[PDB]
């Protein structure tokens, strides 16, 4: 708990937190109507929280000392107000469109660490979800105001904060996520319901995660190597009966043969199984199945419970993992979590040098400085590009 | 070369349906029926509790549409010159206003069904008149250049449709089609039924829709508006207070949704 009251009074940047969820360095609705939420060591729980400036802000979070605090809603009218009024009476407005996505949804391929452990070798898993997700956000979407999080443990939160992001109501979040949603069932037993031709997502989602498909999947984790693995979640995805059973037969006559041989059998034995004029039809088919197993392999996974609604409460960012320790800081597709400032480390570089400056959080701080700065910049231009239209 | 060289009410009716539907627009004039009244409000509320109950049993458009369509030359007729049932239609919807405005339950169930009749109506049209009632309504197409630049894409997003919702499975047939259609430019929240579903093609925060669909905003638009006027209409339900003759009748009405 002192670790805590240390962190909030010495490290966590309330100013630069302030700026980014009230979009103007003096105050406004969009914090004073905003819902945070505490939670506390005791196993206690308290929603409906709102703060009136960033010294306000600072303040409550000292003085209550949570283990982590949690972002939700702007309101119509201010939470901390919910005693004087009913509950139909207290209602959102807008809220910043988040996406989550956690490490153990890829345990289906990973093979390197499973659970909530992780390493630099399956976080390629993430960077490339948050790559794919970075281009649809910006080509698909038009957004530029976001800002990738890690949660501490074992996964990354997108936070966009965009004008027309954060007006987006629970109906248009739940098809925001459905656009964004391509593997929408994670079973391992059956083909990719997706309709061909490609939708233009699809295919440039796939084109861009081809490059990696041998590196991570075939070399990396292999999860294939094992035959029984292989039957279990390689073959189900392919076309044809008699393929499926040819390869079944032969890895199991030669057995732990890799995911590199086992991908070069399913070549192998289907041109030998398809001479004939279908030949091109059977070759097509087979180029579609592995081309949705890209897609089932290293397409972005996402929490849907974390965009579904707009009075969502989750994990704000520079807040503290209670089981690891880490912080948890912005980030970028380069991240990997053993790069992660730790509350113990941190506390020990503020005893020696007593300058957040100086420490390992620095860097984190800085990129927020710099998105914060930006998006304070792009809100006020959406501002006069608003009253330039009105007039 | 040769050449050569209240009625009000009526002619407004006549106004009305040139288009063949409405979007409902304008206040009613004249007199009616206290009878007409009650029958021609119960006349449309069959109609509309036969779509919801097909709705709640989750049967498809053209099955609905199997259901309903016999029921308009008895109860609310369509596609008709006859000043009666162009002031019956009017009269029932403006009525059932009245009746569901009281409410959001009342409200979203009238709009709900209004709006899947609206829908069934426009089906019945021909084209050229869903042209005219459109261009009516005063409802941006891409330049041929934008096109051009986005074809890869936009034939890649409306091919699998081409196929399956116009029946082209040649893709000579598709190709050819594509040629001769029309795309619109909008912004990506104004179609997000479309977006999840993954039926357009989405640049840069705008949504590219060919001319073939959108009848989604059309039928929302009619719905966002007679919702916005049944908040206005139960603003001054004070003032339909001053004639009890018509409250009971209301009561009538509303005790078959409660």
């Amino acid at each position: 708990s002192s670790d805590m009251e240390y962190y909030y009074k010495s490290l966590y940047p309330f100013k630069h937190i302030f700026n980014w969820l009230n979009h103007s360095p003096k105050p406004s609705r969009d914090m004073i109507n905003r819902e945070f939420a505490m939670a506390f060591r005791s196993g206690a729980y308290k929603r409906y929280n709102s703060f009136n400036s960033v010294q306000d802000f600072k303040a409550q979070i000292e003085k209550a000392n949570p283990d982590r605090f949690e972002i939700g809603a702007i309101y119509n009218k201010p939470p901390r107000e919910r005693d004087t009024l009913l509950k139909s009476e207290l209602k959102a407005l807008e809220k910043e469109l988040v996406f989550d996505i956690d490490m153990d949804d890829y345990d289906a391929f990973r093979t390197c660490c499973s659970g909530a452990q992780v390493c630099s070798k399956c976080w390629k898993f993430i960077s490339l979800a948050m790559k794919i997700t970075n281009t649809a956000l910006r080509e698909d979407f038009g957004y530029k105001d976001f800002i990738w999080v890690f949660s501490g443990r074992r996964g990354a939160h997108c936070w966009v904060s965009d004008k027309r992001a954060r007006a987006l109501t629970d109906v248009q979040r739940r098809n925001v996520l459905d656009y964004v949603n391509v593997i929408r069932d994670r079973n391992t037993d059956k083909r990719l319901a997706l309709k061909r031709p490609y939708h233009p997502h699809l295919a440039r989602s796939l084109e861009q995660l081809k490059p990696f498909f041998v590196s991570i999947m075939l070399e990396e984790q292999n999860p294939w190597e094992d035959d029984q693995h292989a039957i279990q979640t390689l073959l189900p995805a392919l076309y044809d009966k008699q393929l499926i059973d040819s390869l079944k037969k032969y890895w199991l006559d030669n057995p732990r043969r890799s995911s590199k041989e086992k991908w070069n059998d399913i070549d192998q034995i289907a041109t030998s199984l398809f001479k004939g004029p279908k030949q091109d039809s059977h070759i097509i088919k087979l180029r579609e199945c592995k081309e949705d197993l890209v897609l089932m392999t290293l397409y972005p996974k996402l929490d849907v419970e974390v965009t579904k609604q707009t009075i969502h409460l989750l994990k704000a960012p520079f807040c503290i993992h209670p089981a690891t320790g880490n912080v948890c800081v912005p980030i970028d597709e380069s991240f990997a979590p053993e790069k992660a400032p730790k509350l113990i480390d941190l506390q020990t570089e503020m005893e020696k040098n007593n300058d957040v400056s100086l420490t390992a959080l620095q860097p984190f701080i800085n990129q927020f400085q710099a998105y914060v700065s930006s998006l304070l910049k792009n809100e006020l231009g959406s501002v006069k590009r608003e009253r330039e239209d009105d007039d | 070369m040769f050449r050569q060289s209240s009625e009000e009410e009526k002619k407004l009716y006549a106004r009305l349906y040139e288009s063949k539907l409405s979007f409902y627009d304008l206040p009613p004039q004249g007199e009616i029926t206290l009878e007409q009244f009650e029958i021609w409000a119960i006349d449309r509320l069959k109609i509309l509790l036969e779509i919801e109950s097909c709705l709640s049993r989750n049967k498809s458009i053209k099955e609905i549409e199997t259901i309903i369509k016999p029921q308009f030359q008895k109860l609310l007729p369509f596609n008709t010159e006859s000043l009666e049932d162009r002031k019956k239609d009017y009269y029932s919807h403006f009525i059932l206003r009245l009746c569901f405005c009281r409410s959001k339950e009342l409200r979203e169930k009238f709009v709900r069904a209004e709006t899947f009749l609206f829908k069934i109506r426009f089906n019945m049209l021909t084209s050229t008149d869903q042209t005219k009632f459109v261009q009516s309504l005063d409802l941006q197409f891409i330049s041929n250049e934008e096109k051009a630049e986005l074809s890869h894409q936009l034939y890649q997003t409306v091919s699998a449709s081409l196929q399956f919702q116009l029946n082209l499975n040649e893709e000579h047939q598709r190709k050819q089609y594509f040629q001769q259609e029309k795309f619109i430019k909008l912004p990506f929240e104004n179609v997000i039924e479309l977006v999840g579903n993954r039926l357009v093609f989405l640049k840069d925060g705008y949504a590219y829709l060919p001319q073939f669909q959108q009848l989604n905003l059309l039928s929302n638009e009619f719905a966002s508006k007679l919702n916005q006027e049944l908040i206005k209409t139960y603003q001054y339900l004070p003032r339909l207070n001053e004639d009890d003759r018509l409250l009971p009748i209301l009561n009538h009405l509303s005790s078959g949704y409660t």
